[PDB]
């Protein structure tokens, strides 16, 4: 029963504002394990559990979205400690973040970016059907599945229950944070999300994000330092309005003549990681 | 040649 015991500790894999991630086994039958550990002295957001058991707001918020099979990295267990909390996470192996993908390959082929940006949506949807908003959606919270072309959303560390009402509280990162957050330090869930995703289909397909200081995130103007059709313009403009109520939905990204005849994930893989 | 860099959140 103890965390002790029942996994093998690896080394690290990272840290920061979201704690410390240690590969792992589980002993049982040796699944690969993400090991994250947080102090609760740097928990800002709790919440509860059904049966009430206070938790840090990141637990409540895996569980939400752990049910099932996704696009999102699943939480398998949590233990409690005096001073901290661990999660046990899935691990894909072999895996990259999308930081360092686009690092090492620089601006995606619009094939590529087409197929990650679909799984991205479809990750988020499940996140919102399930009453989370994730609040950081950006290419270092995104793992690729190598070997099956699968991306899977991380660290919602900084995500909250989806509302439809404002939100005055943000912790997440604030070059794929929307205009009306930079200005007014206020926000609606899903509008927000789709500003993020603008941000980062510009990071798939131009190899960085667009925007740097609160300036340019207010100035509305989305300079192209790659090749990119004008579709995918269309649609990264689109979702970069200014103003909120203009951006597409969630529907409306998917409908959009860029993003048709999307490849599947084992295609993905096949094409473009093999 | 140009900087591309992660960001922390906070
Ligand atoms: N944080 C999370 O909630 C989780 C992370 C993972 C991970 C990883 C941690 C960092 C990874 C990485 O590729 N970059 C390493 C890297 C390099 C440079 C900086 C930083 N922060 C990280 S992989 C793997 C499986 C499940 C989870 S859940």
């Amino acid at each position: 029963e103890p965390l002790e015991s029942q996994y093998q500790v690896g080394p690290l894999l990272g840290s920061g504002g979201f704690g410390s991630v240690y590969s792992g086994i589980r002993v049982s039958d040796n699944l690969p394990v993400a090991i994250k550990h947080v102090e609760k002295d740097r928990i800002s957001d709790w919440g509860e559990l059904p049966n009430g058991t206070r938790v840090p707001m990141e637990v409540v918020l895996l569980k939400k979205v752990s049910s099932g099979f996704s696009g999102v990295i699943r939480l398998l267990d949590w233990f409690e400690r005096p001073d901290s909390f661990v999660l046990i996470l899935e691990r894909p192996e072999p895996v990259q973040d999308l930081f360092d993908f686009i690092t090492e390959r620089g601006a995606l082929q619009e094939e590529l970016a087409r197929s990650f940006f679909w799984q991205v949506l479809e990750a988020v949807r499940h996140c919102h059907n399930c009453g989370v908003l994730h609040r950081d959606i950006k290419d270092e919270n995104i793992l690729i599945d190598l070997n099956r072309g699968e991306l899977k959303l991380i660290d919602f560390g900084s995500g909250a229950l989806l509302k439809d009402t404002v939100y005055t509280d943000f912790d997440g990162t604030r070059v794929y944070s929307p205009p009306e957050w930079i200005r007014y330090h206020r926000y609606h869930g899903r509008s927000a999300a789709v500003w993020s995703l603008g941000i980062l289909l510009y990071d798939m397909v131009c190899g960085d994000i667009p925007f740097e200081h609160d300036e340019e995130i207010i100035g509305g103007q989305v300079f192209f330092r790659q090749r990119v059709s004008s579709e995918c313009q269309h649609l990264i403009r689109w979702c970069l309005a200014l103003r909120p109520s203009d951006r597409p939905t969630f529907e409306e990204i998917q409908n959009h003549p860029w993003m048709q005849d999307v490849l599947l994930p084992q295609e993905t893989a096949e094409i473009h990681l093999h | 040649a140009r900087k591309r860099r992660r960001h922390p959140s906070g």
